C-alpha cells in the first residue's frame, strides 16, 4: 500500500505545481519594470561596538530601537546602548556554544541558545540587581539554531533536531510542537501580527506554520542547498529566504510562490542574514565573503555595499524604526550603519 | 688620496638610506600592528621595537646635516639637547626592547605552559616599561651635563661641556677622563654585551630545543634565527668595538695622537650600527604571514 | 501514521486559495510606495534628527 | 542630566575590565574537540579530581573536552563553531574491523572528512586506537582480509596495527601544516592523559613559534 500512497503523493504534488503555473501570470520584475532604481545605497559605519572576545554568532535589536543584544561564543551576551556605545549589561553564559539570541518586544527578558539544545530566558529587571536566569526551556534533541520572543511569556525555537516548537515560559513546558521538515531548522520569522511564523530548515524547504493550530499551512521550496537565513515582508504577506547556493529569494504567501531571485555571478558564497528595511525596498543580506549586500527588493537590483569587516557577516538586524542597521560579525565586532 | 673621500661620504648615504627605509618601514609597522591587528605580546612587542626605531630615524636628518659639516652643530641649544635625548633613549631602547623579544621567544618556546599560564598582554604592558625606565635612566647625563660650546670661530659643537662643574684649572684631567671612560664601558657593556648575550644564548636555545623536538620541517626556522642573530651582531659590534677601543686608548689617543684609525673609523661603523633601526622592522615585523596577510589587505 | 500524515497536510496544502502573482506583486509595489518617505535607509534623515551622529 | 552619562560611562568601564579579566581567564585553557570506540573510556582516563565538557587539570596546564555524540544533526552545521580548538582527539576501535558497512571503514570515511576539513587546515589530530587488547585476541581468529583484502602481513598484533595505524595516518592530505599522534590506548595509568599533555605542548610551542615568525 506504500506506493500507492507515493503514487497518489507524487500526483498531488504535481497538481499542486500545475495549480501555482496556473496562477503564475506575470513576474515582479516584470511587473516593477517601470518603477525607477532606488539608487547607489551609500552607508557610513556610524558606530564600532568592540568588547567581544571571539566570533559573534547573533544579535537582536530592542523595539526602542536603541539597545541591542549580541551573542559570543566567548561565552558572553552583552546588552549594548547602540546611541552611546555603552555596554549595559554583560551576561555570563553557562555554555559558550551559543548560536542564537532574542530580545524581549518589552526590554524586559533576553534569550540564548545554542549546542546545549536548551533556551535560556535571562530577567533584564532584576530589582535585586543583577540579571537571573528567569527560565530554562528543555525538550529540543538538538541544538538551538533560532528563538523569538511572542511576549513575556511565549517564546517559539526552532533547533537543529529538525523541530521547531512554542513554549509557556512561566511553566517551561512545550506548548506546541511543529513538526514536518526534513533537515535542521536554521531561522524562523515572525509575523508582524505573531499569529503566523515562517521557518527555513537544511532540506532546502521553508515552511508557514500557524501558532495557535500548529499545522504547516505551506511549503515553499526553489532553493538549491539549506536555508541559513529568513526573514519577514513588514506587511507580513512576503518572505525573503538566504540560503548556502548564494542566492536569495522572495516568497508569496498568497500567490504560494517564489517572486524573485537574488544572485550574482561575482557572488558564490553563502548568505547567512536576511533583513528588510523598514518599507520593504531594500533586503539587506549578509554573506561569508566579509561583505553584506543592499539589494533592491523589488528590481532585484544590488544597490549597496557594507564592508568594513574582516571576517564572517554572521548576524544582521534593522531597527523598528529603520533608522540604522546593526550588523556583526565573526572578526568579533558589531557595526551601526546609517 | 680619493679612497678617504669615499669613506666621507659612505656614512652620509648610508644614513640617509637608514633614514627613509626606516622611518618607512616603522610607520608601516605601527599604523597596521597598533590599529588592523589584535592586541598580543607580540604585537606589543612589535609596536614598542617600532616606536624606538621610528623616532631614532626620525632624528637622522639632524645628525646627516651635523655630521657633513664636522660634527658642527647649526641648531641651538634646544635642539641639542632634544635630538640627543631622543637618540640615546632610542637607540638603548632598541637593543633592550631586542634583549627583551628574545627572552619572551625563548621562554615560550622553553616552557610553554608557563607561558600559557602567565604570558598576558596586561603583564606584557606593565613589564616592556623595563627597557624604557632603563634607557631613560642611561639618558640622564644628556639632561644635565650635554649643552652647546661655541669655540672662538664661531663653530657651535654640541658636546659634554664641564667647565660648569669644574674648579679648577686642570678640571679636565680626572673629571672628564673618568667620565668619558665610564660612559665608554658602560656602552659596551649594557648596550652590546647584556643584549647581545641574551639574543646569543635564548636563540641558541631556541634552536637546540627544536632541533632536539624534531620540529625543523623547512629551513625557514633556521634562516630566521641565524638572520636575526647575525643582523644585531654585524651591525653592532664593530662600532661597540671601535667605541670600546677609543675608551681604553682615551688618554693615549687626546693626550698624544697615536690611533687616528679608530677617530676615522667612528662614522662609517656607526652609520653601520644606525642601520640596524631600519633593518629591524624586516626581521621581526615583515617575516609574519599574519602581519603580511594583514599589511597587504589594508593596502 | 507518517504517510496518513503526509497525504493530510498535501492534500490541506492543495486545498488552499492562490492569487495571482500579478496581484501580489502590485500589493509589494502599493506598500513599498505608500511607505517610502518613512524609510531613513532609502531617504537618509539629515544629520539634525540622526541619533547616529 | 549629564551625571546618569558619568554614570553610564563608569558601569560600562567597569564591564569592560571583566570581560578583559574573562578573557584572559579563558584563554589560559587548552580546547579539546572529542571526536569519534572507547570514547567513554578516554574521558575516564581523562578525568582527574547536547554537548558535554570534561576540565582537567595536568602538569599545572588546563584542558576543557567537548563531547559532541549526542548531536544527532548535521555536523557541517556546527563545525565550525570548534575551529579554533587547540586540538582534535579522535577516538577508534580496533577490534572494530571485524563488525559491520564496515565499522572501521565508516570510522576511516569520519576521520577523513574530519582531518580535511576546511574549519581543521592547520589542527593537529590525535588519534587513540582503542580496545588493543580485543584487537589483539581477535587478529588470531579473523584475518585483517576481513577488513582490508589488500594486507599481506602475517596474523600478529604488532603488524596488523601498525597498518591500520599507517593507513589512518595516510588520510591526512596534508602532511605540511598539521601531525597525526598516533597512541594505542593502554590501561596504565596516567599514560593517555601524559600522551596528550606532550602533543598538546608541542601544538602550544608550535602555534609559539608560528606566532613569533619562525615558523
Ligand atoms: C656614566 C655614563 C652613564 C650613561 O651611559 C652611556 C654610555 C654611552 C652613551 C652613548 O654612546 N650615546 N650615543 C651618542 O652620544 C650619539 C650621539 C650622536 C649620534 C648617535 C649617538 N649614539 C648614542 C648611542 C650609542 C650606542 C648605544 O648603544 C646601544 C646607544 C646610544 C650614552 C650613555
Amino acid at each position: 500500500e506504500l506506493d500507492q500512497l507515493r503514487q497518489e503523493a507524487e500526483q498531488l504534488k504535481n497538481q499542486i505545481r500545475d495549480a501555482r503555473k496556473a496562477c503564475a501570470d506575470a513576474t515582479l520584475s516584470q511587473i516593477t519594470n517601470n518603477i525607477d532604481p532606488v539608487g547607489r545605497i551609500q552607508m557610513r559605519t556610524r558606530r564600532t561596538l568592540r568588547g567581544h572576545l571571539a566570533k559573534i554568532y547573533a544579535m537582536h535589536w530592542g523595539t526602542d530601537s536603541r539597545l541591542l543584544v549580541s551573542a559570543s561564543q566567548d561565552g558572553k551576551l552583552i546588552i549594548w546602548d547602540s546611541y552611546t556605545t555603552n555596554k549595559v549589561h554583560a551576561i555570563p553564559l553557562r555554555s559558550s556554544w551559543v548560536m542564537t539570541c532574542a530580545y524581549a518586544p518589552s526590554g524586559n527578558y533576553v534569550a540564548c541558545g545554542g549546542l546545549d539544545n536548551i533556551c535560556s530566558i535571562y530577567n533584564l529587571k532584576t530589582r535585586e540587581g543583577n540579571v537571573r536566569v528567569s527560565r530554562e526551556l528543555a525538550g529540543h534533541t538538538g541544538y538551538l539554531s533560532c528563538c523569538r520572543f511572542l511576549d513575556d511569556n511565549q517564546i517559539v525555537t526552532s533547533s537543529g533536531d529538525t523541530t521547531c516548537a512554542l513554549w509557556d515560559i512561566e511553566t517551561g513546558q512545550q506548548t506546541t510542537t511543529f513538526t514536518g521538515h526534513t533537515g535542521d531548522v536554521m531561522s524562523l520569522s515572525l509575523a508582524p501580527d505573531t499569529r503566523l511564523f515562517v521557518s527555513g530548515a537544511c532540506d532546502a524547504s521553508a515552511k508557514l506554520w500557524d501558532v495557535r493550530e500548529g499545522m504547516c499551512r505551506q511549503t515553499f521550496t526553489g532553493h538549491e542547498s539549506d536555508i541559513n537565513a529568513i526573514c519577514f515582508f513588514p506587511n507580513g504577506n512576503a518572505f525573503a529566504t538566504g540560503s548556502d547556493d548564494a542566492t536569495c529569494r522572495l516568497f508569496d504567501l498568497r500567490a504560494d510562490q517564489e517572486l524573485m531571485t537574488y544572485s550574482h555571478d561575482n557572488i558564490i558564497c553563502g548568505i547567512t542574514s536576511v533583513s528588510f528595511s523598514k518599507s520593504g525596498r531594500l533586503l539587506l543580506a549578509g554573506y561569508d565573503d566579509f561583505n553584506c549586500n543592499v539589494w533592491d527588493a523589488l528590481k532585484a537590483d544590488r544597490a549597496g555595499v557594507l564592508a568594513g569587516h574582516d571576517n564572517r557577516v554572521s548576524c544582521l538586524g534593522v531597527t523598528d524604526d529603520g533608522m540604522a542597521v546593526a550588523t556583526g560579525s565573526w572578526d568579533s565586532f558589531l557595526k551601526i550603519w546609517n | 688620496s680619493a679612497g678617504y673621500t669615499v669613506l666621507r661620504i659612505l656614512p652620509l648615504v648610508v644614513l640617509g638610506v637608514t633614514f627613509v627605509l626606516g622611518v618607512l618601514g616603522n610607520g608601516l609597522v605601527i599604523w597596521v600592528a597598533g590599529f588592523r591587528m589584535t592586541r598580543t605580546v607580540t604585537t606589543i612587542c612589535y609596536l614598542n621595537l617600532a616606536l624606538a626605531d621610528f623616532s631614532f630615524t626620525a632624528t637622522l636628518p639632524f645628525l646627516i646635516v651635523s655630521m657633513a659639516m664636522g660634527e658642527k652643530w647649526p641648531f641651538g641649544w634646544f635642539l641639542c639637547k632634544l635630538i640627543h635625548i631622543v637618540v640615546d633613549i632610542n637607540l638603548f631602547g632598541s637593543v633592550f626592547l631586542i634583549g627583551f623579544i628574545a627572552l619572551d621567544r625563548c621562554i615560550c618556546v622553553l616552557h610553554p605552559v608557563w607561558a600559557q599560564n602567565h604570558r598576558t598582554v596586561s603583564l606584557a604592558m606593565k613589564v616592556i616599561v623595563g627597557p624604557w625606565i632603563l634607557a631613560l635612566v642611561l639618558t640622564l647625563p644628556v639632561f644635565l651635563f650635554l649643552t652647546t660650546v661655541t669655540i672662538p670661530n664661531g663653530d657651535t659643537y654640541c658636546t659634554f661641556n664641564f667647565a660648569s662643574w669644574g674648579g679648577t684649572p686642570e678640571e679636565r684631567l680626572k673629571v672628564a677622563i673618568t667620565m668619558l671612560t665610564a660612559r665608554g664601558i658602560i656602552r659596551f657593556v649594557i648596550g652590546f654585551l647584556l643584549p647581545m648575550s641574551i639574543v646569543a644564548i635564548c636563540y641558541g636555545l631556541i634552536a637546540a630545543k627544536i632541533h632536539k623536538k624534531g620540529m625543523i620541517k623547512s629551513s625557514r626556522p633556521l634562516r630566521v634565527l641565524t638572520a636575526v642573530v647575525a643582523s644585531f651582531f654585524i651591525c653592532w659590534f664593530p662600532f661597540q668595538l671601535v667605541a670600546l677601543l677609543g675608551t681604553v686608548w682615551l688618554k693615549e689617543m687626546l693626550f698624544y695622537g697615536k690611533y687616528k684609525i679608530i677617530d676615522i673609523l667612528v662614522n662609517p661603523t656607526s652609520s653601520l650600527a644606525f642601520f640596524n633601526s631600519c633593518l629591524n622592522p624586516m626581521l621581526y615585523v615583515f617575516v609574519g604571514q599574519d602581519f603580511r596577510e594583514r599589511l597587504i589587505h589594508s593596502l | 501514521a507518517q504517510a496518513r500524515k503526509l497525504v493530510e497536510q498535501l492534500k490541506m496544502e492543495a486545498n488552499i486559495d492562490r492569487i495571482k502573482v500579478s496581484k501580489a506583486a502590485a500589493d509589494l509595489m502599493a506598500y513599498c510606495e505608500a511607505h517610502a518617505k518613512e524609510d531613513p535607509l532609502l531617504t537618509p534623515v539629515p544629520a539634525s534628527e540622526n541619533p547616529f551622529r | 542630566v549629564s551625571a546618569e552619562d558619568k554614570a553610564a560611562a563608569e558601569r560600562s568601564k567597569m564591564i569592560d575590565k571583566n570581560l578583559r579579566e574573562d578573557g584572559e581567564k579563558a584563554a589560559r585553557e587548552v580546547k579539546l574537540l572529542l571526536l569519534g570506540s572507547g570514547k567513554n573510556t578516554i574521558v575516564k582516563q581523562m578525568k582527574i579530581i547536547g554537548i558535554v565538557e570534561t576540565h582537567f587539570t595536568f602538569k599545572d596546564l588546563h584542558f576543557k573536552m567537548f563531547d559532541v555524540g549526542a548531536q544527532r544533526s548535521e555536523r557541517k552545521k556546527w563545525i565550525h563553531c570548534f575551529e579554533g580548538v587547540t586540538a582534535i582527539i579522535f577516538c577508534v576501535a580496533l577490534s572494530a574491523y571485524d563488525l559491520v558497512m564496515n565499522r572501521m571503514h565508516a570510522s576511516m570515511k569520519l576521520f577523513d572528512s574530519i582531518c580535511n576539513n576546511k574549519w581543521f587546515t592547520d589542527t593537529s589530530i590525535i588519534l587513540f586506537l582503542n580496545k588493543k587488547d580485543l584487537f589483539e585476541e581477535k587478529i588470531t581468529h579473523s584475518p585483517l582480509t576481513i577488513c582490508f583484502p589488500e594486507y599481506t602481513g602475517a596474523n600478529k598484533y604488532d603488524e596488523a596495527a601498525s597498518y591500520i595505524q599507517s593507513k589512518f595516518e595516510d588520510l591526512n592530505k596534508r602532511k605540511d601544516t598539521k601531525e597525526i599522534y598516533t597512541h594505542f590506548t593502554c590501561s596504565t595509568d596516567t599514560k593517555n592523559v601524559q600522551f596528550v599533555f606532550d602533543a598538546v605542548t608541542d601544538v602550544i610551542i608550535k602555534n609559539n613559534l608560528k606566532d613569533c615568525g619562525l615558523f
